[PDB]
């Protein structure tokens, strides 16, 4: 009643919405002739008037779209719209593209290798081994490689700082030997922090020197005989070579100094031999440094000096990173704050790690650490995320390692019926169109081993064949062929199935016509079927004089 | 109809200046454009633009085809650009002739309908520019009588 | 208002309201307030229109294509009560069978997931969804719900085919009463399993997201009040759906489609925009990109 009411109150501004336009008409109707000068009209409401009619009170309020469609994509997308155009050609290239360079096939077999899997009477699984070992070949000589190429250029080279930074410290941290263990990890990541920390310091320090002036002392330390030899203040190149030192000097030649300094880009050297140039607020100096320098710059002189006990130099890294603060993303950062943390916990950390991940490398990363023991990583939604990202990484043709990845996955069922179906779906009929050739042999031969052969081959000739189901509808298909060794294959498997007067002419074909087609009336009495049968004779016929 | 007419005069210069052949041609299908609107000849008003359009350049065009047609019985023949040229020539003739009966009602008819007046000034400004201006046309239907080719001559005594 | 936004939209060119790619992305079905049924084709990118199937007394709302198991199925329905299925036999684009079995208007039409037969649900504006089920030849027969909804049926929308590996299914649907209820099929009658009221006014569309093999299945609905809420089922058999904010719009949004892999929402509505929503790491939603 309610709805009624408005719509009497809607047919009310409709009726005033007439003379509204009546009016208009009637104030703006232009009569000039023969020929005159345009005028402005409310030539635009008429058109809208239609409209109006063709989406009619509550009904057509909420019938009209307020758009109003939305188009969902599987591998991946579509287009959509409603609208500026409702479809979009887009150019491949466009903002993502990263995740698909990382993904770059090789990113995937290289790592099958290491996999491996369960050969069975179907599908198979997966299997861990000196997985670490594997991946640190593979991203060493992989990376080394990827070292010389000729374009983009500044993404490279973060992308190999990131991997460097998560790979290498995860190695590096995977009675003496505990101490020995310690050195070892805090001299591969020390030069490592240089090699980070490089370019950046390379060209610009270069720059620094051949410029001037100070700082650049402090520079050279952060990278120490060269940046003495290009020094050459006689006491301070001393105390400069106790440096990597992580020898009790520390405390003494700090608070002395300071004490005289007090009492009266020295001040400064001291705090790195100190061995705690930041936390340490009473100086007042590498905290201010921040805003001058990078913070894997900064990071670099905590991990060189922090103090000779071999775990502080993390432990003053992890310091100043949670240190910094100006006004997240930075992908190599987080990488050190994921290396900084220890286990456990999991039901928080474990949770912004989804958002470090969110493609490749953190699947394999939570795969390794999961099986090893060091990290049992879980379950279902980095799955998910994980699936949707190698599918998305297969649309230009990804799809047999993630089918491989997905039957391993499970678990323990459910899934491999979904895998099914996506391979059906591969092979519906552009895996019957595309694999018309040798190319589709080789992927059916990669996947593990199954009797899906069969399934695939079946729909794609629905599609579009009797042998290969074998390996009504029949009898249309018979009908249609009114090739013979086909046609035997699907006798064949007819049989073993087992329409019978038609699978009796069958049998007599086997062993004229007007014979058979008294056999299949014989076994439809033990007619439109009839008809049929008669017409692909005809056809039969029509091929035969051909 | 404006952009034909606009474009077939300037060419007609055009026509002149390049390619004597190719102008000729362009001036013989402005002449069919011409025959085509005889032939056709608010909607009444429109009519009697167009005729206080056809009624002082235009009319000095046809002069210069006549000053052309004088030119053209000393020299030339060229047959198909005086095929051309003489359906030009014919089209002229025509068009006045034509034009003159359905003129007279057409004229005072388009003074009644302005009861506007600029249209009535080719009436009035229009019938002065006819007289002419005479002998361009007359030396050309002299010359039409030298040749004794049939035709010309008896749009010319018309 | 409304005539102020129609006033603010001139339009550049004539609209349509649904329109829906084949399976196998080879043709593209459309329909308009002109009472037409285009289907185009797709090939390379180019649109190439193929029939113009007219027949409707009234403007067509969705449409929806069956699965390509069934030969090649469209089926449209219509503010003149009607719904229509077409089938094509050698580019016979002919109807094979017609339903007017509701007595207002048909806002929505989708087909069940193809393990389940060829099953078609429809929702009325009379507050009624007709299900259509192929048998073997041209019969249809009908399994109708009256007064499914208060004052009408706007979406319909199939819960993703889940094996029990004895298989039962769940349809949840949004009408004009704000009340998004699910639905349950036991032998043949379907019955309402739970309500979901968090709308404050008319739900628009309602979409049933693929589920990606897993089990958290989930399902969006925008409204009239400008909101999109995603419900989420923390479990298999726990009759939990706990609503989740996407995010309000100060205007309507009028439809709501998943995106198969990755779960994004292509959220259409609001100020003729339509916005893509994929949920963080951190289970909060956001808006990827402007389309």
């Amino acid at each position: 009643h309610l709805r009624t009411v408005g719509t009497r109150r809607q047919q009310e501004l409709v009726p005033l919405e007439k003379s509204v336009t009546h009016g208009r008409g009637s104030l703006l109707i232009d009569m000039g002739l023969f020929m005159g000068r345009s005028f402005r009209v409310g030539w635009g409401p008429n058109w809208t008037l239609v409209h109006n009619g063709d989406k009619l009170r509550l009904n057509a309020e909420e019938d009209q779209n307020m758009d109003t469609i939305d188009y969902g994509f599987l591998p991946k997308p579509t287009s959509a719209k409603s609208t500026e155009s409702k479809v979009h050609m887009e150019k491949l290239s466009l903002e993502q593209k990263s995740r698909e360079l990382q993904s770059y096939l090789m990113p995937l077999e290289i790592e099958l290798k290491n996999s491996s899997v369960d050969r069975s009477a179907q599908c198979p699984h997966f299997k861990p081994n000196a997985g670490v070992a594997a991946i640190h070949d593979y991203a060493g000589w992989v990376r080394n490689l990827s070292n010389e190429a000729g374009e983009l250029e500044a993404v490279v080279k973060q992308w190999g700082l990131t991997w460097t930074l998560c790979e290498s410290l995860w190695g590096q941290l995977k009675e003496p030997n505990e101490y020995v263990r310690n050195l070892e990890r805090r001299k591969a990541f020390s030069h490592w922090l240089a090699h980070t920390a490089e370019e950046r310091i390379e060209e610009e320090v270069s720059l620094y020197g051949p410029e001037r002036h100070v700082e650049a002392v402090f520079s050279f330390l952060t990278g120490i005989s060269d940046a003495c030899r290009l020094a050459q203040d006689h006491r301070l190149s001393l105390l400069l070579s106790q440096m990597v030192g992580s020898q009790e000097m520390r405390e003494l030649i700090s608070l002395q100094l300071v004490d005289w300094n007090k009492l009266q880009e020295r001040l400064r050297v001291f705090c790195l031999l100190s061995g705690t140039p930041v936390w340490r607020s009473s100086d007042n100096r590498s905290i201010n440094v921040c805003s001058q320098l990078d913070w894997k710059r900064t990071l670099a002189v905590h991990l060189w000096y922090m103090l000779p006990p071999t775990a502080t130099i993390a432990q003053a890294l992890r310091l100043y990173e949670r240190a910094f603060q100006e006004h997240q993303r930075d992908v190599c950062v987080h990488l050190l704050k994921l290396y900084s943390e220890r286990q456990y916990d999991l039901c928080q950390l474990l949770d912004p790690s989804s958002v470090t991940p969110d493609y490749r490398l953190s699947w394999h990363l939570w795969m390794v650490l999961q099986a090893l023991n060091y990290t049992h990583l879980s379950e279902h939604r980095q799955g998910t995320l994980h699936a949707s990202y190698a599918a998305q990484l297969e649309n230009v043709g990804l799809w047999e390692w993630a089918i491989f990845v997905l039957l391993h996955i499970p678990h323990p069922h459910i899934r491999e019926a979904g895998v099914r179906e996506l391979l059906n779906r591969q092979c519906v009929v552009r895996e019957s169109p595309e694999s018309l050739a040798k190319e589709n042999f080789l992927i059916h031969r990669l996947c593990v081993p199954a009797q899906w052969v069969h399934e695939a081959k079946a729909i794609r000739s629905r599609r579009d064949y009797l042998l290969k189901g074998h390996q009504k509808l029949v009898t249309r298909h018979l009908a249609a062929d009114a090739s013979f060794l086909g046609e035997l294959s699907n006798p064949e498997h007819c049989k073993h199935i087992q329409l019978d007067y038609i699978r009796v002419i069958d049998m007599l074909n086997l062993i004229g016509c007007e014979l058979e087609k008294l056999h299949t009336k014989v076994m439809s009495l033990c007619y439109t079927a009839k008809d049929r049968l008669a017409q692909s004779e005809m056809a039969k016929r029509v091929a035969n004089i051909l | 109809l404006q952009f034909l007419r606009d474009t077939v005069f300037l060419r007609y210069r055009t026509r002149a200046y390049r390619r004597a052949a190719e102008k000729w041609e362009v001036a013989e299908a402005v002449l069919d454009v011409f025959y085509k609107l005889l032939k056709d000849y608010a909607f009444k008003p429109p009519g009697f633009s167009l005729m206080h359009h056809l009624l002082s350049p235009m009319l000095e065009l046809c002069l210069s085809l006549m000053e052309e047609g004088v030119t053209q019985l000393d020299t030339y023949a060229p047959f198909p650009g005086k095929k051309h040229l003489e359906k030009a020539v014919a089209y002229c003739f025509m068009l006045l002739n034509l034009t003159l009966q359905k003129e007279n009602r057409f004229m005072d008819l388009l003074r009644e309908s302005h009861l506007v007046t600029p249209l009535e000034q080719l009436l009035q400004g229009i019938n002065p520019r006819s007289k002419k201006a005479d002998n361009v046309v007359n030396i050309a239907r002299y010359l039409c009588h030298g040749n004794s080719n049939a035709e010309l001559a008896f749009e010319s005594a018309k | 208002m409304v005539s102020v936004i129609n006033t603010v939209d001139t339009s550049h060119e004539d609209m349509i309201h649904d329109a829906q790619m084949d399976y196998y992305g080879i043709r593209l079905a459309t329909c308009s307030s002109d009472r037409s049924v285009k289907i185009f084709d797709v090939k390379n990118g180019g649109q190439i229109l193929i029939a113009d199937l007219r027949g409707h007394d009234g403007p067509v709302w969705q449409v929806a294509w069956a699965h390509p198991m069934y030969g090649n199925i469209l089926a449209s329905c219509s503010y003149d009560r009607k719904v229509i299925i077409w089938k094509e036999e050698n580019g016979t684009w002919e109807k094979t069978y017609e339903y007017t079995g509701h007595d207002s208007s048909v806002n929505s039409v989708c087909w069940a997931p193809h393990d389940f037969g060829l099953v078609l649900a429809c929702g009325s504006s009379d507050g009624a969804i007709s299900i259509l089920t192929f048998t073997g030849d041209g019969p249809w027969e009908v399994k109708k719900i009256s007064n499914a909804h208060t004052i009408g049926c706007n979406a319909v929308s199939w819960a993703p085919s889940v094996i029990p590996g004895n298989y039962i299914k769940r349809f949840v649907s949004g009408g004009c009463d704000n009340l998004v209820k699910i639905w349950r099929e036991e032998d043949g009658q379907w019955k309402e399993d739970q309500k979901l009221e968090a709308h404050s006014d008319w739900v628009r569309d309602v979409a049933w997201a693929p589920s990606i093999g897993l089990p958290t299945s989930t399902i969006a609905s925008c409204s009239q009040d400008g909101r999109v809420y995603i419900w989420t089922s923390d479990d298999a058999a726990t009759n939990c759906w706990t609503p989740k904010l996407l995010h309000k719009f100060n205007d309507v949004v009028w439809h709501v489609s998943w995106s198969i892999t990755a779960n994004i929402l292509a959220v259409s509505g609001g100020d003729n925009k339509v916005t893509l929503w994929k949920e963080s790491v951190d289970g909060q939603w956001a808006c990827i990109s402007d389309v």
